[PDB]
RNA sequence: GCAUCCGUAGCUCAGCUGGAUAGAGUACUCGGCUCGAACCGAGCGGUCGGAGGUUCGAAUCCUCCCGGAUGCACCA
RNA sequence: GUGACGGCGCGAGCAGGUGCGAAAGCAGGUCAUAGUGAUCCGGUGGUUCUGAAUGGAAGGGCCAUCGCUCAACGGAUAAAA
RNA sequence: UGUAGGAUAGGUGGGAGGCUUUGAAGUGUGGACGCCAGUCUGCAUGGAGCCGACCUUGAAAUACCACCCUUUAAUGUUUGA
RNA sequence: ACACAGCACUGUGCAAACACGAAAGUGGACGUAUACGGUGUGACGCCUGCCCGGUGCCGGAAGGUUAAUUGAUGGGGUUAG
RNA sequence: CAUAGGUUAAUGAGGCGAACCGGGGGAACUGAAACAUCUAAGUACCCCGAGGAAAAGAAAUCAACCGAGAUUCCCCCAGUA
């Protein structure tokens, strides 16, 4: 489903306002992207769903830093 | 180009800093440097422009330390080109004197100006180059 | 209805002002009267102004 | 409720682009010549939308309006 | 006085400042009766009224005043065959 | 560049200064721009001259120095196509 | 009445248009413009005239207008002094 | 080389169940004497998970120049701001 890998971000449900403010329900999704991210240490490329949001931490966290957490999260990379 | 008394002049006045008035007038008096006594110029700059008719200003003030009445007129490019006396006079008279110009000045703007009512504030003499004013 | 509402200020600047209307067509010139003043208790001249 | 722009022989427009003082085509008169066509050149037909600000210099720049237009705005 | 009410209308007299008269006096619009639109919301000016710890300020209040052929005119909604 | 002119005076001042082996003026078309009037000026050129400048000009002058604007030619920069 | 073979217009170059599906995917089609979808007409015979102003569609892109975005500039509030 | 994958062996989970609880989704009738904002209502319902309770919880909290000192629940404050 739509859940980005790294930060957990998933579909969250709003409103449509309109200039008569009426409401009707609508969804946020992530802006998830399939990325193959190349880890140094097993010299192999991973391939991750991540969010635009997720992309940006990866710079400041490492490759290596956020998949330990992923194995801490079970996620199955 | 230029000869050495252009290029003395230049380097004795940076004007590409701003200055403070105590160390303005202390220029002023170190750019004396003529064979006839000189006159201060005074060379301020309005952020109001002359090119509405209402902004005109008309105005006249007489100086304790003389030059003492004056007057003045705005120009069509918004500038102040008046005469607050003579080089010899002391720099604390000196000071003075401009302070009296500026405050007439702050009565005479109109209330439709616009802007930083005084855009620059700088001195010169008859050779000088111009000390900005803070 | 096409004459235009004016509001006619005093010239003693306590800020009071009354309001009336004026015919555009003709009388260009600017409408001055002697009103009361409330504000200081004195009949002055009261100038045509712009409501706004 | 603002913001901008346009207004010039009767007409259609250059605006004599921002002051160092009106141009063309058309409308009309006469002429060139010629049955009308059709062709040509002169002349005539405008104080420059109106009123205030400057300066020696504005139809032209500033203020104010009038009419027109395009925009935005807009939940008494 | 007239309205169920919202309200509308008439008013001598009093205070302060005026105008016309020499004065008595008259003048709080027009010979009178039509020329009009409540509340909410927003805009403008004024104001030692308020000011979420305190000093300000924003905002609100009060005073003045603006914006509906809301004409289906006591006006269902800002918005409809 | 209103014009007048002293006219390549944009305006604003100070302004009898200016001027000056640093090359007196200066010759060689150096060209550009501009009124195409004129002007500064590329390297040499020679050797003491050089210049405020009245009628007029609003003003007094590319004599003069300071300060702005306009016109902007090029220059890096910063954003875009 | 509907369908009908036939006719015409139009879309569609194949990861086709289109349709069912939040999506994956499937149908179209294991087809490829002599194909497929949609629309109107309705064998055959003789024929299908004029109008592009209105409303749609298609093509054009110079100009006018114009969103998010960027935030020049100006105005206020506060206060070191 | 590794990795994916594959075969064994150990544990654990699967489902059911009244209400209560936390979380993920989420109406309309109705009221407004119509109806869009609003109300109904984060209710009905669907889904996930847990316990005997759950959830919350040890101040980047409130106060007002005095002080209080985690969370939860009840009565007031108050149908007040
Ligand atoms: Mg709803
Ligand atoms: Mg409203
Ligand atoms: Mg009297
Ligand atoms: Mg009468
Ligand atoms: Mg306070
Ligand atoms: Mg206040
Ligand atoms: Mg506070
Ligand atoms: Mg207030
Ligand atoms: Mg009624
Ligand atoms: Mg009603
Ligand atoms: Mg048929
Ligand atoms: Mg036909
Ligand atoms: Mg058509
Ligand atoms: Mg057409
Ligand atoms: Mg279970
Ligand atoms: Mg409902
Ligand atoms: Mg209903
Ligand atoms: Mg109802
Ligand atoms: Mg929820």
């Amino acid at each position: 489903s739509r859940v980005c890998q790294v930060t957990g971000k998933r579909p969250v449900t709003g409103n449509n306002r309109s200039h008569a403010l009426n409401a009707t329900k609508r969804r946020f999704l992530p802006n998830l992207h399939s990325h193959r991210f190349w880890v140094e240490s097993e010299k192999r490329f991973v391939t991750l769903r991540v969010s635009a949001k997720g992309m940006r931490v990866i710079d400041k966290k490492g490759i290596d830093t956020v998949l330990a957490e992923l194995r801490a999260r079970g996620e199955k990379y | 180009k230029l000869t050495k008394r252009m290029r003395v002049i230049r380097e004795k006045v940076d004007a590409t800093k701003q200055y403070d008035i105590n160390e303005a007038i202390a220029l002023l008096k170190e750019l004396a440097t003529a064979k006839f006594v000189e006159s201060v110029d005074v060379a301020v700059n309005l952020g109001i422009d002359a090119r509405k008719s209402d902004q005109n200003v008309r105005g006249a003030t007489v100086l304790p330390h003389g030059t003492g009445q004056v007057r003045y007129r705005n120009d069509k490019n918004g500038i102040i080109h008046t005469t607050i006396g003579k080089v010899d006079f002391d720099a604390d008279k000196l000071k003075e004197n401009l302070e009296a110009l500026l405050v007439a000045l702050k009565k005479a703007k109109p209330t439709q100006a616009k802007g930083v009512y005084i855009k620059k504030v700088s001195i010169s003499t008859t050779m000088g180059a111009g000390v900005a004013v803070d | 209805g096409i004459r235009e509402k004016i509001k006619l200020v005093s010239s003693a600047g306590t800020g009071h002002f009354y309001t009336t209307t004026k015919n555009k067509r003709t009388k260009p010139e600017k409408l001055e009267l002697k009103k009361f003043d409330p504000v200081v208790r004195q009949h002055v001249i009261y100038k045509e102004a712009k409501i706004k």
